RNA sequence: GUCAUGGAGGUAGAGCACUGUUUGGACUAGGGGCCCUUCUCGGGUUACCGAAUUCAGAUAAACUCCGAAUGCCAUGUACUU
RNA sequence: CUGGGGCGGUCGCCUCCUAAAGAGUAACGGAGGCGCCCAAAGGUUCCCUCAGAAUGGAUGGAAAUCAUUCGCAGAGUGUAAAGGCACAAGGGAGCUUGACUGCGAGACUGACAAGUCGAGCAGGGACGAAAGUCGGGCUUAGUGAUCCGGUGGUUCCGCAUGG
RNA sequence: CUGGUAGUUAUGGCGAGAAGGUCACACCCGUUCCCAUACCGAACACGGUAGUUAAGCUUCUCUGCGCCAAUGGUAGUUGGGGGCUUCCCCCUGCGAGAGUAGGUCGCUGCCGGG
């Protein structure tokens, strides 16, 4: 009655902190706000955050308990 | 001694690699029968040692069982080969690691608890040492 | 519920496919689209 | 019965509106402040946390009102004629958290009225 | 207070029968019947049974 | 505006000289009166609510708000949304004439009372006036009416003690 | 490849903050035994049951207030290859 | 397919555990869902805060609707589960149809076929005072290629030429 | 000193106690006007300043709850070795969680009035 199980959807980061990106680079892809679009960073439909600019990716504490991630120039 | 009910019907066997994390000091009771080796102690041996224990005591003092049997283990018939999915429940076990403290008796003589103590222990399937407070 | 197309009023041409239950919409349903051809807003309405 | 602290459940709606804005060196916020008696209004950097132009009710220029909405519309008169000086242009509104509506729309649409482009 | 949505609020004076007592309190129902206390500021009345000051519990 | 003038000409002293408060601003004062019909059984038919709302309205001079359940109950045979009973809030000036006329014409229209049922107040310093019947008030007239459904009145204070709201509502006349 | 630096990630371990499983004690609303006018409504009774409440104590692949070693992604004007 | 085969069960998609703290990872391993729905349950503007308990109170009961107090969430989120969400992504109301047309730097995923995200540009709009947001829905299932047929459109072709 | 508005993982919160006020800020008074309530001028909005620090706010005090937090030890574990092996031991490096000593009733801006 068991045997089903979905296909792996490879969540989690895609560019490391500290490394460059390019606009429209894929940071984060993730179910809901796991981490938080910061800086230059927006939120896709699926809640994949992407840089809005090129620069370099920051993963950085919110407060206390969230995360947010930004691309600086 | 079984759950009243459970979140899943089967479980993983599990480990039992270090000492308990928990109930290694004696701490209702005087004296106590501390797991010296790990091993699964099932319900039935729980109950065998509860009423050994109990009946040398003869309804005296007071017996703390400080294991429960949480865990189901499965099994497959005689005549069935592998596969076809897990096996049914079978019973219950308490996978005991070493330093853990099963049993705890107070409210009888020293010379009593440590006979009851070894009257139980010769039913349980691991080596154990009896220790007091 | 059922797939529907809106007709344009005005350039005549179904470009926009949309659904509806019709239970609960039994009525044509209007809806102002955009229309390409005319390259402006016009009244849509369920064929 | 608990009375409710009309300036908490103010600040409350604030934060749901400083969630959208939020003042640039390129294009500050003009936050606004109303109390029981005078208005207040600043023009905000967050960037860098500074407060450039500002301008009350209660300031030795402009003293002179029949209303408070008459009152509100000289803030903005003055909040606008002194962000002009400092040389600043493109600011965005901030209600405060007020309902855009009696004092601090007649603030907005003064300061608007003078060389403010929002 | 919303406009063509409630009834009529317009004061109304309640008079006791018995000990014949006078108060002014605003309501509803009317009846069209003028009033001896303060006639110059003319309202409606209504006949009432006991009052406090007549109710023996009270009293 | 005839118990609300009596309330700041003397109550509030009278009141405050009782307790000793360090300023008038502690002196406790009536917040709202608010009162509740309870249609249940309209979950069976709606036309014997909008008689509930309709007498209702007569007895506060103010038009009811038809609450609506909350959680859906099969032992009353009751479902998200659905009305049942009629909430209406009085406050300032129209709500002392309400309370005026619950003290002085509406109570002694009962067959009997005790009084400020001591056992009637919530703790925190608010009384609830059970209502049994709604023939108790003048501008109702039992003639033009078909079922008595009943009411709850509701007196919310300032008071923080039962003590000090018993005193409130007593020199403001309620029995 | 190593060094240095930054980062994502919840395993081991641990813990009980949540969810499930669970022991003992104290408390305490009910229900069930036992007589009474009684409608066993409520008393006088209670370790026959029992839901919360706390105190102490356990437990977890599909629990987590926590959380490694490693591994992984990257940066370097570092040293080797 | 299959701890020989048959019989039984299963076959695509989504969520979780197995899965060894990136990603991925098997078994006739352990658990559940899907083959839709919604004209608002979409967009935007504004406003809001839930579960439960205690106490008091007509019908009224353990539990309906009032009122106060305590309550980080013990609720809710169309629907499984996980991850999220109280500046709400939860709940009201007003106006609406962006559940737009042309696209798309660049990324993710990936044997291929496919799948996913996307700033920004142009056209013309909705809401908003503005800032701005809007190319459906908290997110991730709700689907099926080609060939062949049907219907609508069409500044394309039309077997000497016009059709 | 106080009002406004920001930053900062609550060392910033909660709770308890105290003091303060015409300069603000509040509550507060009123509904004619703009604008409001699915009923309610409660709120929102508008116009006021008789009354009051009672509350919010501000300042001060405290460690009851929370929060922060070493050192040491221990669990675990990379690599390298051994055993009698449900598992356990040794070497090297890393090193928790709990508990604890301790810390905390914030700190850091800009603008207006005084
Ligand atoms: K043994
Ligand atoms: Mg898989
Ligand atoms: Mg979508
Ligand atoms: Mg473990
Ligand atoms: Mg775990
Ligand atoms: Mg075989
Ligand atoms: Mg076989
Ligand atoms: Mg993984
Ligand atoms: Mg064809
Ligand atoms: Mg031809």
């Amino acid at each position: 009655s068991n045997g089903r199980d979905s296909e792996s959807k490879r969540l989690g980061a895609k560019r490391a902190d500290g490394q460059f990106v390019t606009g429209g680079s894929i940071l984060y892809r993730q179910r809901g706000t796991k981490i938080y679009p910061g800086t230059n960073v927006g939120r896709g439909g699926d809640d994949t955050l992407f840089a809005k600019t090129d620069g370099v990716v920051r993963f950085e504490r919110m407060g206390r308990d969230k995360k947010k991630v930004s691309v600086y120039p | 001694l079984v759950p009243k009910r459970v979140k899943y019907r089967r479980e993983f066997r599990g480990n039992m690699r270090g000492r308990a994390k928990g109930g290694t000091e004696v701490a209702f009771g005087e004296y106590g029968l501390q797991a010296v080796e790990a091993s699964w102690i099932t319900n039935r041996q729980i109950e065998a040692a509860r009423i050994a224990m109990t009946r040398y005591m003869k309804r005296g003092g007071k017996v703390w069982i400080k294991i429960f049997p949480h865990k189901s283990y499965t099994s497959k018939p005689i005549g069935v080969r592998m596969g076809k999915g897990k096996g049914a429940p079978e019973g219950w076990v308490s996978p005991v690691k070493r330093g853990k403290i099963m049993f705890e008796i107070a409210g009888v003589p020293e010379d009593v608890a440590r006979e009851a103590l070894r009257l139980a222990a010769h039913k349980l399937p691991v080596k154990t040492k009896i220790v007091k407070r | 519920r059922v797939n529907i197309t809106l007709e344009c009023t005005e350039c005549g041409d179904r470009n926009y496919i949309t659904t509806k239950n019709k239970r609960e919409n039994p009525e044509r349903i209007e809806l102002k689209k955009y229309c390409p051809r005319l390259r402006r807003v016009t009244l849509h309405r369920e064929t | 019965i608990t009375k409710i602290d009309k300036n908490k459940v103010r600040k409350k709606r604030h934060a749901r509106v400083r969630s959208k804005i939020s003042g640039t060196e390129s294009r500050p916020r003009l936050n606004v402040f109303r109390s029981n008696k005078n208005i207040y209004a600043q023009i905000i950097d967050d960037v860098n946390g500074v407060t450039l132009a500002s301008a009350s009710n209660l300031d030795k220029d402009f003293g002179s009102a029949e209303s408070k909405v008459d009152a509100a519309s000289k803030v903005g008169e003055l909040v606008a004629k002194r962000a002009s000086e400092k040389g600043i242009t493109s600011v965005t509104f901030d209600r405060g958290g007020y309902l855009y509506h009696g004092r601090v729309k007649a603030l907005a649409e003064a300061a608007r009225e003078n060389g403010l482009e929002f | 207070m919303k406009t063509g949505i409630h009834p009529e609020y317009r004061p109304v004076v309640f008079v006791d029968t018995s000990t014949d007592f006078k108060f002014l309190s605003g309501s509803t129902k009317s009846s069209s019947e003028t009033i001896k206390w303060e006639d110059g500021n003319e309202y409606p009345l209504l006949r009432v049974e006991i009052s406090s000051d007549s109710h023996p519990f009270y009293t | 505006n005839r118990l609300k003038d009596q309330y700041l000409k003397e109550i509030v002293p009278a009141l405050m000289s009782k307790f000793n408060y360090d300023s008038v601003m502690e002196v406790p004062k009536i917040d709202k009166i608010v009162i509740n019909t309870g249609v249940g059984d309209a979950t069976a038919n709606a036309k014997v609510l909008d008689s509930a709302v309709e007498e209702l309205a007569l007895i506060t001079g103010q038009k009811p708000v038809i609450t609506k359940a909350k959680n859906s109950i099969a032992g009353f045979r009751l479902r998200e949304g659905m009305p049942i009973g009629a909430k209406v809030t009085l406050r300032g000036e129209r709500m002392y004439d309400f309370l005026d006329k619950l003290v002085t014409v509406s109570l002694p229209r009962v067959r009997d009372f005790r009084g400020v049922s001591k056992k009637a107040f919530d703790g925190r310093g608010n009384y609830t006036l059970g209502v049994r019947e709604q023939l108790i008030f003048p501008e109702i007239d039992y003639d033009q009416v078909s079922k008595v459904r009943g009411m709850d009145v509701v007196i919310v204070t300032t008071a923080k003690s039962d003590e000090e709201s018993h005193e409130l509502l007593t020199q403001l006349g309620m029995p």
